[PDB]
């Protein structure tokens, strides 16, 4: 769970000391990051739906042959639909995750940590994460500092798929 | 013969007053997604062939009853003309996609081509099943983004599938 | 019905062929076209009974014989003049129609085909609307390109006129 | 000759009016085309040779009986390489025609309105010039729209041979 | 039948090569006074009916003698004839500087009409003065500027008036 | 369906007349044919199978990269081959009803008629089956007149092709 003030918290523990400045520099950081974070994932909150249709169409769209072969990898049939849905729904979840948490922590305690062997093992491709991943950023529709911080978790997620 | 313009014209002159407001708002939303509707059109038209040719491809592995000598698309002149009725089919889904209305593809096959695969003995199930192909695979080649930019096709999709289904339909 | 994607499918469908670059060179015109056409027709739409007043007051003003002389074809009575306003609007309705529809088509199918049989029958000069079609492109005070191409409208229909 | 300009020309022809707005918004959308249309064809003007050459490797590469098996109609002897890489050449020569005239009307009665029966009388296989016209269509190295109405009359000759 | 563009195009393949360099700056200049050429020719257009009464206006007040009875344009149904004849002539013209191209106004009127109107007895004097007249007053009417921005119509206007003098050779 | 009988009643039926002694002319002359002829077309239906299965190994000895690559078109798999020898039998049949019928009408009904657009739409070489009714016409075994006219069905069939 790296966030800023867990992982200040375990640096003044390891060091064996009390709080300095510089944690305090950490915290003005911090509050100052979620003063616009916050409402950003809240906005997100609000998208999510259309956000995650979108993702999986496109996802069809790049990657026709997954609707077609008989697989139950593949979403060819309607259940595949469903959970593969919910794992764009996961993405989008761990990603507003770590828009509140204020680090990658929480994507990367309850995704990142295993998706490899994951894929692996469930013949799934992780290309067709970073084709969902690249719409939800490119459709997000955020503005600003906010949006670029957030483009910033969602290309952590692609670089941690490949 | 319409348009989408003419269409709303056409209503605006049976109604007798001037066009209202929201059917104006409606046509620049059309205005700014007409050429949307057209990358659709164009990508659908240039693999035209390819369309025809897997079309009848899956239907002759599917139905080989008409390849089997007696059926009705056995013979090689019967055949070439059952690719020609496959492909004049086609262009009128993309002319109707193009203009944006379905009075055109009713207009230039619908209401007669029923009546003609009677009088023929044709049947009308198997090309019904060909053109509800034809028009899976014309989707599916429309809505794969191979260095295209990236926008929505979603009721575009509904559009066209709107058409091949009434021109399945109109088959029977 | 002469607008510009309506004669492309037709050129498609005499020909045999599938649709070539040359309808989506006509298409990328024709929304060049509708891009302001549609807001010029409803500019007109909202100016459209102080025009058709103004253009029937300059009927008047210029035929002044028509006030007065006793005919059911004259507007001396005020059913003359009912009738004759409301085929003032009738022309300013095809005016508009053909804007929208991008091309001359309604005002062909709706007024010019038969025009000229029927100011024939009906003891009708056409220099009436000519000059009832004048005012109107005098004074419909639009601007710019949209102006131009009424303007051409309008002309057609005075040069269908006479 | 289908090119805009002519077909809109034939259209007001043999309706036998005047030009009306429908042939000005066909004129600018082809100003439109134009515009970046006859940059492309300087561009694929550049890089012709090469092009040629590698469509014509591309062609023995997947079909290497031709280079193999005596026959004047394969291109094992040296003649028959002159002669192919020449109508390779004449290939990629009406794609620049087509390019600069806005239409597939130079194709279309160049290549396309007798190339059926000269390859039924010839033996030559139209996939040949299928696979040298897809090797064109992916090494063509333009971008944009240009690209997107290149690879149009690509496909178009393409459709047209099978 | 020729545009510039095909003209151009029918030239490079006569030459069997590609089209030369110079020859596309030529053409891209084309395209940029293509619209000069597209406003001249619209106002050209609008008063086409205007032209063609002030012509035979101008005309029939200067030969008298073809309204004179036994004159060729004396008779109702003839004068109409002599109207339409002078109608098709400029539409025809409007039509060549639409295309860029003298071809088209050949390829529709002038080699026949020159016989056509030896065959019929009509005088081809007076209908070339009357393109004549009908041409300067196009280019009187097309050179000046109302409410329009301001563009050099000088390129076009010895385009304009070759059309004119060529139709009015033709005709003789 | 140009048999001589049918043509012969198409001629007298055109001219509006009776038969003539021109018909008895034809028909001694196709009695005179028929009396080889269906004898010939027995032979070739008792050598049917054992033609059809050589002029399918020689297409394949002449034609060997049809064996080797991957393509529905080509007869590489088992189902190619099924179809592919389904229509020698095909050609051969037509061989042998033209005998029967003293013309070259069922081939011109059943084959010719169509058979050049569905080489172009299927990526059928027809120099392959020019091969294979090469090997047929050297490999009948008949002899004497009925040998010549066969060969002559088989070589119009072969000028049909190509
Ligand atoms: C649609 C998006 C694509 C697709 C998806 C797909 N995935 C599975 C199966 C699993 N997916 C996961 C992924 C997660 N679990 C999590 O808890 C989180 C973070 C919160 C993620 C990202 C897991 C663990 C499984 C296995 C569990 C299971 O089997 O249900 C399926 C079902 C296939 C299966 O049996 O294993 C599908 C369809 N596949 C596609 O085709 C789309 C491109
Ligand atoms: C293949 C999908 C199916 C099939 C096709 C088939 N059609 C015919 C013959 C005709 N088809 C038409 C249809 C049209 N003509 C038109 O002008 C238009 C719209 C512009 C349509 C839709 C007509 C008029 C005919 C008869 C005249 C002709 O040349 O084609 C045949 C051949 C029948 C024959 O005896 O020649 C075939 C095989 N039939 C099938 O088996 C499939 C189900
Ligand atoms: C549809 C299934 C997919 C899709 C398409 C899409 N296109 C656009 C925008 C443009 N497409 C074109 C294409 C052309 N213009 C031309 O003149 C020609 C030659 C005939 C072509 C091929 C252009 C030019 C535009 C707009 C202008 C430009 O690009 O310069 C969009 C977005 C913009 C719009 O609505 O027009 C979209 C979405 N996108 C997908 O994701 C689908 C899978
Ligand atoms: C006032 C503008 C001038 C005038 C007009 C006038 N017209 C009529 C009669 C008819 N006018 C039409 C014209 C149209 N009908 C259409 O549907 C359209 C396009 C939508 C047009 C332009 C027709 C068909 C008639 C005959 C129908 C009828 O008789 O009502 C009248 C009434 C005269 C009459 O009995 O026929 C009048 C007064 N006359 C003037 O004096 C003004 C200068
Ligand atoms: C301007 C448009 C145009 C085209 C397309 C065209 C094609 C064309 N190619 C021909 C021959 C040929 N075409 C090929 C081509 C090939 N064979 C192969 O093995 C290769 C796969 C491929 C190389 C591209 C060859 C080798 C010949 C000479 C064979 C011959 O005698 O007929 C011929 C017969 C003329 C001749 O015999 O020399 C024509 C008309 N002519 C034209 O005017
Ligand atoms: C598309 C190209 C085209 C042209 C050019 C054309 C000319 C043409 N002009 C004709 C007649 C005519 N043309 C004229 C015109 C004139 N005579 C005069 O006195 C004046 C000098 C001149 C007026 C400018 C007249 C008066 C006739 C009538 C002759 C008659 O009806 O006896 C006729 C005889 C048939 C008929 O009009 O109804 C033809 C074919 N036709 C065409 O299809
Ligand atoms: C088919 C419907 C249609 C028309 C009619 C049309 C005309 C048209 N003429 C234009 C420009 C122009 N048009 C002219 C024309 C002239 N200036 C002179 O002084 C000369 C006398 C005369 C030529 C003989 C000029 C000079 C310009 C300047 C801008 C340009 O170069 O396009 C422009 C540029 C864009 C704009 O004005 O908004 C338009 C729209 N565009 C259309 O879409
Ligand atoms: C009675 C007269 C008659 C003829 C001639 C005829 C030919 C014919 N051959 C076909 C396909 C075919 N034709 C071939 C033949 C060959 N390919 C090869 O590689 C070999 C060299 C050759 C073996 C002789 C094959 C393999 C197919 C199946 C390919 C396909 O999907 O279209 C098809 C398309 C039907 C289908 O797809 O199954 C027709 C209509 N049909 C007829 O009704």
């Amino acid at each position: 769970m790296k966030t800023p003030l867990t992982e200040a918290v375990s640096i003044a523990d390891s060091q064996g000391r009390f709080l300095s400045s510089t944690e305090i520099q950490v915290a003005f950081g911090r509050f100052r990051q979620a003063k616009a974070g916050l409402e950003a994932a809240k906005a997100l909150t609000s998208k999510a739906d259309s956000l995650i249709s979108g993702a999986a169409q496109a996802v069809y769209n790049k990657f026709p042959y997954t609707t077609q072969m008989q697989g139950p990898n593949y979403a060819a049939d309607q259940r595949g639909k469903d959970k593969c849905a919910r794992d764009i729904g996961y993405y989008l979840r761990m990603v507003t995750y770590c828009l509140i948490a204020g680090g990658t922590g929480p994507m990367d305690e309850y995704l990142i940590a295993g998706i490899d062997e994951i894929n692996r093992t469930f013949e799934l491709s992780p290309s067709w994460y970073i084709e969902a991943l690249k719409y939800i950023k490119a459709n997000h529709g955020l503005s600003g500092d906010a949006a670029v911080e957030a483009n910033s978790y969602l290309d952590y997620a692609i670089n941690a798929l490949s | 013969m319409f348009d989408a313009f003419t269409k709303v014209v056409s209503q605006a002159d049976t109604r007798g007053e001037m066009l209202s407001t929201a059917q104006i708002d409606a046509l620049s939303q059309m205005v700014a997604e007409s050429n949307k509707r057209l990358d659709s059109v164009n990508r659908i038209t240039s693999n035209a062939s390819t369309i025809v040719s897997n079309a009848a491809r899956s239907l002759f592995a599917e139905q080989p009853q008409l390849i089997a000598p007696g059926g009705n698309a056995y013979t090689s002149r019967r055949m070439a003309a059952c690719l020609r009725d496959m492909e004049i089919i086609l262009r009128y889904v993309t002319y109707a996609v193009f203009a944006g209305d379905a009075s055109v593809l009713e207009d230039r096959c619908l209401n007669g081509l029923r009546e003609t695969y009677l009088a023929l003995g044709t049947p009308g199930s198997s090309v019904a099943v060909g053109v509800g192909k034809m028009k899976e695979a014309a989707l599916a080649i429309v809505n794969d983004p191979a260095g295209i930019t990236p926008g929505d096709c979603s009721a575009l999709a509904s559009e066209i599938a709107g058409y091949f289904d009434r021109a399945a339909a109109a088959v029977s």
